[PDB]
């Protein structure tokens, strides 16, 4: 359906937590090695011809690198299902 | 194992579960009471001594329930009193469990009158308004205990701090202050405001960690108190008694059963009488009581910090972590104090244990005369300062190393606890890269950057427990008189039997750290019961390696291969009898299961060090010249 | 640690390195020879006994070089002969190292004549054409040894298989057959064709694994041979000698140095004489020799299989794995024989150790009379079959468990070896999903599917070594007479003091499996040297846990935090003296380093079991009635 999910290549670390939640009838998530898997050479990816937009991949809040995005149906791009409100800070000392 | 997690329960179910648990406690205490019966008032030669009742016998003898004698009237009266108290405990426990039923299911209705009851008013809305009336509630418990002693057990309240009448006097003094403190908090609640919102995880974690230090305090208080002349009638009257335990070396029987057995004792397979004054029973019971509260106290501390992290992580995921005024949060929400605070604790931990470990090996080197050295070259002169020599009896070098091993052991575990407290969501390295922690239980992130194992806060809890073994075990050696000052002692090799005289020890310790194992197990091997505990403890412990090594994927290999053998073997030997497909624990379960086998296995064996005798002499061990 | 990897060397550098290593071996053998000197021919009271020379002394005494006597002429002649042989070894080793230089740098040129030399012809192109002339080369080594004995050491070749003259006779008999076998292979090379293409990894791995079984064979042959009446003049003439070792309990000295020390012995700090017949020295040396070849033999086997996997993986990555007609490949290139073969070996391993472990606990239960049982209820009657009772002296139950523990131990390690052999690139589960193995050393793949730790073939090698400890350690107990039949024995608890009586053992073993540790260490604690080895071995071993647990990411945390403390501490205590940034081992290095600390630490301690005495009596230990 709408709102595809689109794992980012350059940020992925290959932890594989994204791959767990995808239903076994849908093997939409896979691996790519192209090198030695100790300096980050087994990044995963999503197959768009099998994905059925479960949101199990995004709504689970598991990606630690922000590699899952879940682009919105019209044009919008997400990175995590909710973000804190970005305040700004200092130091205090009660005299 | 998360069926009773805090975010799923409301407030009443906590009260119901607590009442039910109190009832269960009453049942088991009554069970202990009738486990300590000797004669059965109708006359039915009862039970033999077991470690559960021998732990509480001094308290009963102090309260005038049990006694230290073997006569007609004494045992008959003691059994009757114990039966009465056990029945009373059973009755109150049944009532309490019924009340637990009543509070668990939201059903506060009177059985006699068709009345109801609202948990809101009957009062308090938040937990700070509840702190107040609780102090009034506890003032009643102190008041009742003073009444129970005075009315039933005698012991009129008298301020004499050498006999138990002072305890009755104190319970009335405390009821004054807890009541007076109760009213003021009912009118002026105090304020650490964050504990009321997620009040069943945040406030719980603070209480659990606070209870942990309290248990350690009573652990140390009991050790000092029980060795006073005032406590003499109840603790080292144990020495001049004779004990019959279960698992004692029994009256052996030959194959002629004829059969010249044993000493002249009419029962065959009789339990031999064991003297309780060659056996250091007065100290053995004291060690058992003290160590139980110390290890339980430490464990509550680790749990209290761990659950604080579970809450602490949660408020950083939704967004409120930025949103606290409580100073208990702003003092560490900076990421430059955290490095300084963690830096200054990991360096002090470095400076301390390196100092003691240098002393311990140097003393060990000096005995064996390795590299051509004498014992005169050892630190046999490093006594504590004279202003600190009151807290020790016979101050010496053995006390100096102990006072620092505890510091070195404690701060070694504090590193993990701090890293739970601060780096629950982000660490300087994890924010150095672009990375998260999101589950407080994720095992790793993969082989990227060389490996990312055990970074979550649950793993940090495991290492605090594992590092805490060294600190906890150091207590077992010290309270059993083990001369932790050098790692060999009493060994007939070069100079170990010299410590005595060059240091004027005026006592005689059992052995060194290594030689601790060869000695002591003279008595462990003499008992068949203690021998089985030795074998079981070692079997459980090493199984931890099956789940603690980096092998979970390897075990996932064989499970697949196994499934096909029990699959191909029900094929042409027996007919179709097989559908079972082997499960392997996940990494998170592997560490949880591994830590319990490691921690459980080692401390079932520590029991043998304590519950096998004291065996500390007072002979200065003249020189081996 | 891959500086000398095989894919980087050509053929000559192997020959050069081998020649250099042979020269080094000659140097160290000469060093041993002069380490075994007693008197120094000019007269200079020499060295005391050490374990390196005492291992080879029987061989020298058999060859008429050393002797068992303390006189004037005997020691003077023995020292001279040893010096001569050491000098000869030094000379030949220097020549061999120079030849290693000559072959390592592609410089086969004569120094006298301006000649050159081609490694191709001077011959052979492939390794099967080289097998032939080597057998001719070895026929010369056998021929020379017969010449060296006959011409120099006497011992004319005589076929009497009770004295050493048979050895001289055999070396001439062997030179006949190796020469005759050499010509035929020079004309008819044999054919396992795949070993010639990648010939410095494939052929090497087969040889290394083949040498491993050879070493185990000579390990067992020596144990049987050295206990024959023919070998009596060289091995249990050791018993009626007196030995002076380094690290012996020395002449102690008081603080008066005056100083009434010791026995009447003129040297102060003198080494006490130790009788070699109360001390079971005749068997101690035999145990030391045998165990060295057994453990080295096993290790070569694991390495040979591991390097075969490195080759086996490589030919599956380029594509030639599909491309072999060697039957040694087609018998397992199917993925349905592999499951059947691995299935039938993991089930036999299941059926065997469960049988012995059931017997061992049942015997252990029966002694301690747990659950109301007698020793008559134990398996004190399960002797080996009468057709198998020739291979044992005094057949009993202790032999039955040993013969099966070896099988159970061996097949337990074979599981890892098979999984190296077959699942180097793909496994049924890894092909069940879509996945690879590509590096033979990758540590894991991440927490996906619950965890993927230790699936590579290097990790499988580690588990074979770790599982092989149980099989290897069972040999140490058995050859030292440890009664592995029950886990407690000689223990004065219930019935462990009997055993011999009800079984008619006709010997007396030291102890049980657990009680093995309490005994034996009576002598270990008596020696300061053995005591230090005990402490060092245990220190090295437990450090394996620092790198074997799932904690590499946790250690990567502190290294970052540490770097900032030594960074913030050179800031305001001392001035700018700090740029160092702490490295943590990767998971692959962590397992490599962990396995060495685990394997190295445990076997430095096994040396203490062997090199502390035999202590096996011959008293049937009358009943404890
Ligand atoms: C010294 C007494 C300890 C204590 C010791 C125990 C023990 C022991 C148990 C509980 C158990 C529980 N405790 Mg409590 N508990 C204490 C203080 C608290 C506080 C608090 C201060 O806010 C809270 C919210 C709770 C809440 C709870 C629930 C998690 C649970 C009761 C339900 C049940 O099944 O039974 N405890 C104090 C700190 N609590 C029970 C439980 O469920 O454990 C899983 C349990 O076995
Ligand atoms: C040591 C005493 C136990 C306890 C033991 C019982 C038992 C037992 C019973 C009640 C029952 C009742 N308790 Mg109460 N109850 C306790 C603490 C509380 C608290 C609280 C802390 O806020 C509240 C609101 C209540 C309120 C109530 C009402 C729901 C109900 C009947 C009213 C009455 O007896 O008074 N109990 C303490 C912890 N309570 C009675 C009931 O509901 O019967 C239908 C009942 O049987
Ligand atoms: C929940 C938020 C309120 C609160 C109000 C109460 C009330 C009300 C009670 C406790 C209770 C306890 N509180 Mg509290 N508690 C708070 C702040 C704290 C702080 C702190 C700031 O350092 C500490 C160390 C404690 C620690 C404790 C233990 C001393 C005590 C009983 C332990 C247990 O098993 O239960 N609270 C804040 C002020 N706390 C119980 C207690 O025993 O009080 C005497 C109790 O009845
Ligand atoms: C019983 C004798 C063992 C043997 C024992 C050793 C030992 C021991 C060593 C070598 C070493 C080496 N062996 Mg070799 N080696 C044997 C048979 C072989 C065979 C073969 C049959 O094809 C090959 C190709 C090699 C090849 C090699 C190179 C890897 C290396 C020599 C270079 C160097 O630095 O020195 N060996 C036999 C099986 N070999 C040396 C090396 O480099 O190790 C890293 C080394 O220390
Ligand atoms: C036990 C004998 C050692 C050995 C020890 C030496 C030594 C030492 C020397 C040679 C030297 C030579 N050896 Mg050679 N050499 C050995 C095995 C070989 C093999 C082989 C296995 O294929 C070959 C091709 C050679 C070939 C050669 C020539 C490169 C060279 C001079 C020719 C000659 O002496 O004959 N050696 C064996 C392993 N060889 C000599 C040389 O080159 O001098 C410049 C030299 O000094
Ligand atoms: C390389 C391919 C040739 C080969 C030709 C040689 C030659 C030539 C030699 C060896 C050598 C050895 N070979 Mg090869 N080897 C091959 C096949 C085998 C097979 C097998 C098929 O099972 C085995 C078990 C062995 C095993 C061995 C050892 C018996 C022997 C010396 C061990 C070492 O350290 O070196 N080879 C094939 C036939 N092998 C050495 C040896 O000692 O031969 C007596 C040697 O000189
Ligand atoms: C006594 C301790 C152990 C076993 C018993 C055993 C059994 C076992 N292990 Mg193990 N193991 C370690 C200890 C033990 N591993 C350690 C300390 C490490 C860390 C180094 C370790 C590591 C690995 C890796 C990495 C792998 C395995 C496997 C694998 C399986 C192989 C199948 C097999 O050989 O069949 C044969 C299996 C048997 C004959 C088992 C029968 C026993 C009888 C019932 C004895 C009773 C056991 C016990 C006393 C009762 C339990 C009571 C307790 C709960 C109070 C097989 C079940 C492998 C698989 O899982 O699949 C192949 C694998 O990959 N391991
Ligand atoms: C005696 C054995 C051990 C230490 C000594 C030690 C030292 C240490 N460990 Mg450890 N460790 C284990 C054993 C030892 N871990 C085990 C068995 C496990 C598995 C459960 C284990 C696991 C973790 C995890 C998971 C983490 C650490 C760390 C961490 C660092 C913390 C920094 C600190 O406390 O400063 C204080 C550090 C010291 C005072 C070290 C000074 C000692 C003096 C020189 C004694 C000499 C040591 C030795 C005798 C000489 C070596 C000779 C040998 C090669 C023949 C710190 C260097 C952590 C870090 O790496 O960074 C924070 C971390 O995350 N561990
Ligand atoms: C964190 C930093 C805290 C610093 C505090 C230093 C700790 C001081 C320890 C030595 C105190 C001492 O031995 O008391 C001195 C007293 C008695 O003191 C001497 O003790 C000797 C013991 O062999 C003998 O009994 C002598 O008679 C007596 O003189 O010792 C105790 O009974 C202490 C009880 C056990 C204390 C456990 C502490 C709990 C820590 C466990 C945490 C591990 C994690
Ligand atoms: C794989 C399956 C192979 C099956 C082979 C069964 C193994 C049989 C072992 C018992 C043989 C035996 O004890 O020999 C019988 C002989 C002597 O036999 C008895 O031995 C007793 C030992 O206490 C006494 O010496 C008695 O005098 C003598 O009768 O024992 C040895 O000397 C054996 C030497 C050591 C053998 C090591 C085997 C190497 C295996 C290590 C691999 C571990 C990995
Ligand atoms: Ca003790
Ligand atoms: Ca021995």
């Amino acid at each position: 359906a709408k709102k595809h999910y689109f794992i980012i290549e350059n940020l992925c670390v290959g932890c594989g937590l994204c791959l767990d939640k995808c239903p076994p009838k849908v093997n939409a998530i896979g691996y790519k090695f192209y090198g030695d898997v100790q300096e980050g050479g087994f990044r995963c990816y999503i197959d768009q011809a099998a994905c059925i937009s479960c949101s199990a991949c995004f709504s689970g809040d598991e990606c630690p690198s922000g590699a899952l995005i879940e682009v919105l149906p019209d044009g919008e791009v997400l990175d995590f299902s909710y973000t804190p409100p970005e305040r700004l800070d200092f130091d205090l000392r009660f005299l | 194992y998360q069926i009773f997690d805090t975010e799923k329960l409301d407030d009443e179910q906590v009260v119901g579960g607590h009442l039910a648990l109190l009832g269960v406690l009453g049942f088991i205490m009554g069970i202990y009471y009738i486990s300590g019966i000797q004669v059965f008032p109708w006359g039915a030669p009862g039970f033999h001594d077991n470690w559960f009742y021998l732990t509480i016998k001094p308290r009963m003898v102090s309260l005038g329930i049990d006694t230290y004698s073997t006569k007609t009237a004494d045992l008959e009266a003691a059994g009757a009193r114990l039966l009465g108290w056990a029945a009373f405990h059973f009755l109150v426990g049944s009532v309490l469990i019924f009340g637990g039923w009543r509070h668990w299911t939201h059903n506060l209705t009177n059985p006699f009158t068709g009345r109801c009851g609202n948990f809101r008013d009957f009062s308090a809305k938040s937990y700070k308004e509840a702190l107040g009336p609780h102090a009034v509630y506890m003032s009643l418990l102190f008041l009742g205990w003073g009444i129970v002693m005075w009315a039933i057990l005698g012991f009129a309240p008298i301020p004499d701090f050498q006999t138990i009448n002072s305890e009755t006097f104190m319970s009335f003094v405390f009821a004054v202050i807890f009541f007076a403190l109760g009213i003021y908090w009912w009118n002026n609640p105090p304020n650490a405001a964050i504990h009321l919102n997620d009040d069943m995880k945040a406030a719980f974690s603070v209480h659990l960690t606070a209870i942990g230090y309290i248990n350690i305090a009573l652990g140390c208080i009991a050790f000092v108190a029980f060795q006073q002349p005032s406590f003499a009638p109840y603790y080292k009257e144990l020495d001049k008694l004779v004990f019959y335990l279960y698992g004692e070396p029994f009256n052996r029987v030959s194959f002629n059963f004829s059969g010249a057995k044993e000493f002249a004792d009419f029962p065959a397979y009789a339990i031999l009488p064991k003297s309780g004054e060659a056996f250091g029973m007065a100290r053995v019971v004291t060690n058992l009581i003290v160590f139980n509260h110390i290890i339980c106290g430490v464990l509550y501390v680790f749990a209290g910090v761990y659950h604080g992290g579970q809450y602490l992580l949660k408020i950083q995921l939704n967004g409120m972590y930025n949103q606290i005024k409580s100073i208990w949060i702003t003092k560490g929400r900076d990421q430059e104090v955290q490095v300084k605070i963690l830096g200054t604790v990991m360096a002090l931990c470095f400076a301390t244990m390196l100092s003691v470990y240098a002393v311990i090996v140097w003393n060990t080197i000096c005995e064996l005369n390795i590299f051509g050295t004498n014992i005169t070259m050892s630190f046999y002169w490093l006594k504590p300062l004279p202003i600190f020599q009151w807290m020790f009896a016979d101050p010496s070098i053995n006390d100096w190393v102990m006072a620092h091993v505890i510091t070195a052991g404690s701060l070694f575990s504090l590193i993990a606890l701090v890293r739970i407290a601060f780096f629950a969501h982000t660490s300087p390295l994890w924010d150095d890269l672009g990375l998260k922690k999101n589950s407080y239980s994720f095992p790793c992130l993969g082989p990227v950057y060389g490996g990312t194992c055990g970074v979550s806060i649950q793993d940090q809890l495991w290492f605090a427990m594992l590092w805490g073994i060294k600190g906890l075990s150091a207590v077992c050696w010290y309270i059993d008189g083990a001369w932790i000052a050098s790692m060999m002692y009493g060994v007939p090799a070069a100079d170990a039997k010299a410590w005595d005289s060059i240091a004027h020890l005026h006592h005689h310790y059992t052995s060194g750290i290594f030689y601790y194992f060869w000695t002591e197990t003279v008595t462990i091997f003499s008992s068949s019961h203690l021998s089985t505990i030795l074998m079981i403890g070692h079997l459980v412990w090493f199984i931890s390696f099956a789940v603690w090594f980096e092998d979970r994927g390897s075990r996932l290999e064989g499970a697949d291969i196994q499934t096909r053998t029990i699959r191909w073997l029900g094929k042409k030997f027996l007919n179709r009898d097989v559908n079972f497909r082997f499960p392997v624990l996940t990494i998170s379960d592997s560490k949880l299961a591994g830590t319990f086998l490691y921690f459980g296995g080692t401390f079932m064996l520590v029991f043998l060090f304590l519950a096998n005798g004291f065996y500390q002499t007072n002979s200065p061990l003249p020189p081996p010249v």
